[PDB]
């Protein structure tokens, strides 16, 4: 057991909150590009064999309930879980469209004491938003113990857009670069490569090919890198091979 | 074209 089981009758759900527009009140603009996020998201988690269900335009109360809904489901004919956050974002924190979120909060649901029919399935979590207001510049090239238990936090993953304290870029007719760039690497590589080694790709991807233009200097040639944070304990394929 | 989250 190096690898996930992942031949469960469902690969699993594949969450996806894509809040766009946000209360006048909260001075967030409209996330233009987000809606092509995800649809290449809902396509290609489609292809890999989650059961998708996109959701728009969240307040703050509507995410944490349908994330404590989910988390009360039974998974247990279901691989894996996958949450996808597209809106904006500070630290630890993601926006409903009337004010913020701690992600702890969201994540917290699906503990493994917590959400018992997820216990030792690989939870993911993909956070498209800034994390802080730092830009990038770039630079030029004895004891068993008995009874087994595994740590509540153990499982999890979060591929996050950017760096912690950092901007993350989006494109308004293409897309964030890190969704647009995760797509990709799962579209070509997920019928072979390991998932640390998809978001490795997907590091190269957004660090190499993409620089923000912009009529404002102060955020002009800026870069972005994302950042794998991951408390799995095995590896994850999005497949399995059958045995006859 | 370029807007930030």
């Amino acid at each position: 057991d190096n690898s996930y089981k992942m031949d469960y009758p469902e690969m699993g759900l594949c969450i996806i909150i894509n809040n766009k527009n946000f209360h006048k009140s909260t001075g967030m603009t409209s996330r233009s590009g987000t809606d092509v996020d995800a649809a290449n998201l809902r396509e290609t988690f489609r292809n890999l064999k989650y059961e998708v269900r996109n959701k728009n335009d969240l307040t703050r109360e509507e995410i944490v309930e349908l994330m404590r809904d989910v988390s009360k489901e039974d998974h247990s004919k279901r691989s894996s879980f996958v949450c996808v956050l597209l809106s904006h974002g500070e630290e630890g924190i993601i926006f409903g469209t009337n004010g913020p979120v701690d992600l702890k909060k969201i994540t917290n649901f699906f503990r493994g004491d917590r959400c018992r029919s997820l216990t030792g399935k690989p939870k993911l979590f993909i956070i498209q938003a800034c994390r802080g207001t730092e830009l990038d510049c770039g630079i030029e090239t004895d004891d068993d113990m008995a009874c087994h238990k595994i740590p509540v936090e153990a499982d999890f993953l979060y591929a996050y857009s950017t760096a912690p304290g950092y901007y993350s870029w989006r494109n308004s007719k293409d897309g964030s670069w890190f969704i647009q760039s995760l797509c990709a690497m799962l579209k070509q590589y997920a019928d072979k490569l390991e998932f640390m080694h998809i978001l490795t790709r997907v590091n190269r991807k957004v660090a190499t090919e993409f620089e923000s233009f912009s009529f404002d200097a102060t955020f002009h040639a800026k870069k972005q890198i994302p950042c794998i944070v991951s408390m799995l304990t095995k590896e994850l394929y999005f497949y399995h091979q059958l045995h006859h | 074209x370029l807007q930030p989250x």
